[PDB]
């Protein structure tokens, strides 16, 4: 209740870190939401 | 199954450390609704409460569980709602009084992690 | 890279969003909460010539509809940057109103506004300016006890500055609920500034403190006087006895006698 | 085998005239082939400014002033030649400008 | 604007460099403008 939270205070660099190196993934398009390219496609449709 | 009075304490201390994760999901249509979408990594059930439709909503659902589904008894709804942080706030100077909750889904683990993997564990057999 | 049809949209909409004062939020500006990877995407926008009025609004967007690490990401990589820029930039030295708005609105989620906004500031250039802006902002927004526990435990290890001093102001006034650890390291804080005389001292033991450290010395110990124990209380006597000051000091040392060990 | 021209913009004359002066008795000193430093007009900027900065009496102007000074050089040498001068020659107040093409 | 002294008055804006004229009159020296005739 506390030392969870002084660990990601203090060192909060360090589990920035740790978290870009465990959750960081590239850009795919299928990988989102499988409705969000109709919505692209009706904003550019004004 | 049978509870013990162990294992319903040791629930409560993490219902008190799962609060401050800001991972419990207190509120009875949050119940639901965390049964419904597939968040609720536990929901725990008071065994006194005087109104019991919703109790056999939910118990048409602990006979038959899901895979993804697991439920744990408790004594009482104003205890819940003291470890759960709503009901009373009592530690070594202060007191604050709020009337106590039934259902409380705990969403985010935090620091009872081998807490509640034992608890899983033990509930299982 | 990016592909071309995602660059030319969010190039319209950058370039859309550039003079922005009301009504509803783009479509497509409206949906980088829900993606998977946000972080191509913003930066399509050319994040740094926002409109304060879309900054306010992605602060509510990107706080009330994100994670906390989501939310602290953003925080850090976008508004405590527009931040330095519109103070460092500002010709008075002063906050657009918008902005106060968003750096408000952003601590309604309070670890992601401590972990991204509060904790790069104090060690990447905290000047007096920043300080007294961010410690209103913190002075205004409600947070839970915990949070301003842990962020109040950051503080204290840091090393000292009087906008330091200001920022264990506004999260001691608090008057919340503290663990009794954050309680021994606000003493373990209160330690590092009395002179040892078996030869172990440093810059703090000796440096000038003013009013502001002996405010924070009165509040401390008048709210928390009862989470002390007594070796605790006997060693802040001797910083009482060894830094007190002409016009808090006595009021410190009576109200530090009047407290009761755990 | 590269033609490179070389073209110094400076306000002061005292340091152009000694880079122009340096960079031509080193091209001379190792044979190299090169014209010599053209001169171009000198421009100068005026800017005009009131005497009146409050409203107490007449409006009358004065000016201010600018002299920028234009020289280049043209050169031919190697690719390392042209790069250690490009190091050496960096002094403030001359700017050194490289060209590549001849087009 | 002038980013010295938050003057919304006076400014000059040849070259994008919008300083207004009573802060230009103390900064041209350091800019490089120097009185000469
Ligand atoms: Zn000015």
């Amino acid at each position: 209740q506390y030392d969870q939270i002084i660990n990601g205070y203090e060192n909060y660099e360090e589990e920035l870190e740790e978290d870009e190196e465990q959750n960081y993934q590239p850009f795919d398009m299928s990988a989102e939401r499988s409705d969000f390219e109709s919505m692209l496609d009706d904003f550019l449709d004004n | 199954q049978t509870a013990e009075v162990t294992i319903e304490d040791a629930l409560k201390v993490v219902l008190r450390t799962a609060l401050v994760h800001d991972g419990l999901a207190r509120g009875l249509r949050e119940s639901t609704k965390a049964l419904t979408r597939g968040e609720a990594l536990l929901v725990v059930l008071v065994s006194s409460v005087t109104e019991a439709n919703i109790i056999k909503l939910v118990e048409g659902l602990a006979n038959d569980p899901e895979n993804k589904v697991p439920l744990i008894k408790v004594a009482d709804a104003k205890q819940l709602g003291e470890w759960a942080g709503l009901g009373k706030i009592d530690r070594e100077g202060n007191a604050r009084k709020v009337v106590g909750a039934s259902v409380v889904v705990v969403k985010n683990w935090g620091a009872e992690t081998d807490e509640l993997s034992m608890i899983m564990e033990h509930f299982s057999q | 890279a990016l592909p071309e049809k995602v660059i030319k949209a969010y190039t319209t909409v950058g370039s859309i969003l550039k003079t922005w004062t009301h009504g509803k939020l783009p479509k497509l500006f409206k949906v980088i909460p829900s993606l998977r990877n946000w972080q191509d995407v913003i930066y399509v926008t050319n994040p740094e010539e926002w409109s304060p009025h879309v900054v306010y609004e992605a602060t509510k967007l990107f706080v009330s509809n994100l994670t906390a690490k989501e939310s602290q990401k953003f925080i850090n990589l976008i508004l405590l940057e527009r931040f330095r820029d519109n103070i460092e930039t500002s010709e008075d030295h002063s906050l657009n109103y918008h902005i106060y708005r968003a750096v408000k609105k952003s601590l309604y989620k309070p670890s992601a506004f401590f972990k991204g906004f509060l904790f790069p500031l104090v060690e990447t250039g905290c000047n007096v300016r920043e300080a007294t802006i961010a410690g209103s902002v913190l002075a205004k927004v409600s947070v839970p006890a915990l949070h301003s526990s842990a962020a109040l435990s950051y503080l204290l290890r840091l090393p000292f500055s009087p906008p330091t001093t200001v920022f264990i102001k506004i999260l001691l006034d608090k008057k919340y609920a503290l663990p009794y650890q954050t309680v021994d390291d606000c003493v373990y804080y209160f330690m590092r500034f009395r002179i040892l005389d078996d030869g172990s001292n440093g810059e703090d033991a000796t440096r000038v403190l003013p009013v502001i450290w002996h405010k924070a010395f009165l509040t401390f110990a008048q709210r928390y006087k009862n989470d002390i124990t007594q070796d605790q209380r006997d060693f802040l006597l001797e910083t009482v006895r060894q830094r007190g000051h002409k016009d808090i000091g006595p009021e410190i040392r009576r109200e530090l006698l009047a407290g009761a060990s755990r | 085998i590269i033609k490179i021209r070389i073209t110094l913009t400076s306000t002061k004359v005292k340091q152009l005239e000694n880079v122009s002066s340096n960079i031509v008795k080193n091209a001379e000193q190792h044979n190299l082939v090169k014209k010599g430093p053209v001169r171009l007009p000198t421009k100068v900027l005026k800017i005009s400014t009131r005497k009146t900065p409050n409203g107490e009496g007449s409006k009358t102007w004065e000016t201010y002033e600018m002299r920028i000074h234009k020289r280049y050089i043209d050169l031919e040498a190697p690719v390392q030649i042209v790069k250690r001068i490009t190091q050496i020659t960096i002094e403030p107040g001359v700017d050194v400008e490289v060209v590549v093409a001849s087009n | 604007q002038c980013r010295v002294c938050s003057s919304h008055t006076g400014l000059i804006r040849k070259y994008g460099l919008n300083i207004c004229r009573q802060c230009f009159r103390e900064k041209a020296n350091d800019i490089g403008f120097n009185k000469f005739r």
